[PDB]
């Protein structure tokens, strides 16, 4: 039909921003036809969007000021969206204006009464899209108007767990200001503080235990201690230590994982932290001769070249000077502090046999390979 | 003939849309007025466009109103 | 190449969400 033209016609409008050409498709049309036009959910570019969350994705507050006064469109139509790569079904104008950062097209939208905690199919809240994005002004002025900070989403993650992860250390402030709960765990049990860990964020790990949070292990069996450490961030490391009074068990663990880490990680490979963090490990287990924290070894791993884990300060010291051998010492740590659980240690194995490969010793690289396979399956 | 009313219409908004966001605020006030009197009643078309311009094109158009 | 939905790098989610 030729209504089903002038709806795509009041679309493109609506898309590109021209308000006097949508006021002018628009004109002296009747209530059924303006909720017909304003209702027709379209389908450009992989995102089915109705006119009203189209103009307020690509920002265009002057047509969602038309739209809103001058008619009367339903406020909590939804729509299918794209963001970089990303798809969205279920979401409203609101939660696209907070995603893309548009105030002003929030501001528009929350005077005219949306619901200001309309979810998704992700559950996801507006306020989280604007955490995600990190602007604080959104994230303000939602809360201010009675936003939930409480809502957590598909994999039960908070606003304060994506801004903890995202780097965004004034919304996270706030949020914690605004009696966000610190402790919230995901679906897995993790918190917010185990995301500030991975990425490194250390000003977030400062304010977070400066609000009091608590250690947790996860599902995954990983205090945030344990991710700071498997993620070669030892700034975490040294302040998770130094605030919590962990046992000498974890702390030695925390030590010797982030010293193995050391060893394979493309980003931060430095054998040199690798042995320093080892050996101060093993010292501190042969600190009493007669209270010696041994460590229970795994059976010699063909792949590692039948190696087994140092046990003592003479067998440590013997590599001290073998790279591959501390190499090879990493990736048996790695496996013996992680593997038991649910967690993927392949990549640092690849990783070591791509190199390998690189200055062509192909035996150890395939073998290497074969055994992060083997423990895929 | 009501089809080529309804497109000279929607030419004109285009034009004057294109033309004052251009910065040819005159021509865009013709071309704004060409379609405003081949509107049947451009009384919320009057009223949209006393917001969505500046004052002085809207005083511009009203002085462009016969 | 992570889930944008959970910021867990230890879960293994099948990326999209
Ligand atoms: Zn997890
Ligand atoms: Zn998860």
């Amino acid at each position: 039909s030729s209504m089903e033209g002038l709806a795509g016609y009041v679309y493109k409008a609506a898309s590109e921003g021209k308000v006097l050409t949508l006021a002018a498709l628009l004109l002296n049309r009747s209530e059924s036809d303006i909720r017909y036009l304003l209702g027709y959910v379209s389908q450009q570019g992989g995102q089915r969007s109705t006119p009203l969350i189209i103009a307020a994705r690509n920002g265009h507050a002057k047509v969602v000021r038309l739209l809103l006064e001058h008619y009367r469109v339903q406020t909590q139509q939804t729509g299918t969206v794209r963001f970089d790569g990303y798809v969205i079904d279920g979401a409203t104008a609101l939660w696209c204006a907070a995603g893309a950062g548009h105030f002003e097209v929030v501001k528009l939208l929350v005077s005219h009464g949306a619901n200001v905690n309309h979810t998704t199919v992700t559950n996801s809240t507006p306020l989280r899209a604007a955490c995600f994005d990190g602007r604080l002004d959104i994230v303000k002025y939602l809360v201010e108007n009675n936003a939930n900070i409480s809502i957590a989403n598909k994999y039960d993650n908070t606003c304060l767990m994506i801004a903890a992860y995202k780097g965004h250390t004034d919304v996270v402030r706030y949020l914690l200001e605004q009696r966000a709960d610190p402790n919230a765990k995901a679906h897995c049990g993790a918190t917010a503080l185990h995301f500030a860990a991975e990425a490194g964020h250390i000003d977030i790990v400062k304010e977070l235990i400066k609000w009091r949070a608590a250690i947790v292990v996860n599902g995954h069996g990983m205090t945030p201690l344990k991710v700071a450490a498997e993620s070669c961030k030892a700034d975490v490391v040294e302040l998770l230590l130094s605030h919590a009074d962990c046992d000498r068990r974890s702390r030695i663990e925390a030590l010797e994982l982030l010293g193995a880490s050391f060893a394979n990680d493309r980003e931060n490979y430095d054998i040199m932290k690798t042995y320093h963090y080892l050996y101060l490990a093993m010292l501190e287990r042969f600190q009493d001769g007669d209270n010696i924290l041994e460590k229970e070894v795994l059976p010699p791993i063909h792949a590692y070249g039948n190696r087994t884990e140092c046990r003592n300060p003479q067998e440590l010291e013997a590599i001290r000077q073998d790279r591959d051998a501390l190499h090879m010492e990493g990736l048996i740590v790695r496996e013996r502090i992680l593997g038991a659980d649910n967690i993927d240690v392949s990549h640092p194995i690849i990783y070591r046999g791509a190199v390998y490969a690189d200055n062509m010793e192909f035996e150890q690289c395939i073998k290497l390979w074969l055994h992060a396979l083997h423990l895929r399956q | 003939d009501a089809e080529a009313v309804q497109k000279f219409f929607l030419e004109e908004i285009q034009l004057g849309e294109e033309l004052l966001a251009q910065g040819e605020y005159e021509k865009g006030v013709d071309h704004l007025t060409n379609a405003i009197a081949v509107c049947g009643q451009p009384q919320q078309l009057l009223q949209v466009l006393q917001q969505t311009l500046p004052p002085p094109v809207f005083q511009m158009l009203l002085t462009k109103l016969p | 190449t992570r889930t944008p939905n959970c910021n867990c790098k230890y879960c293994s989610h099948p990326v999209l969400g």
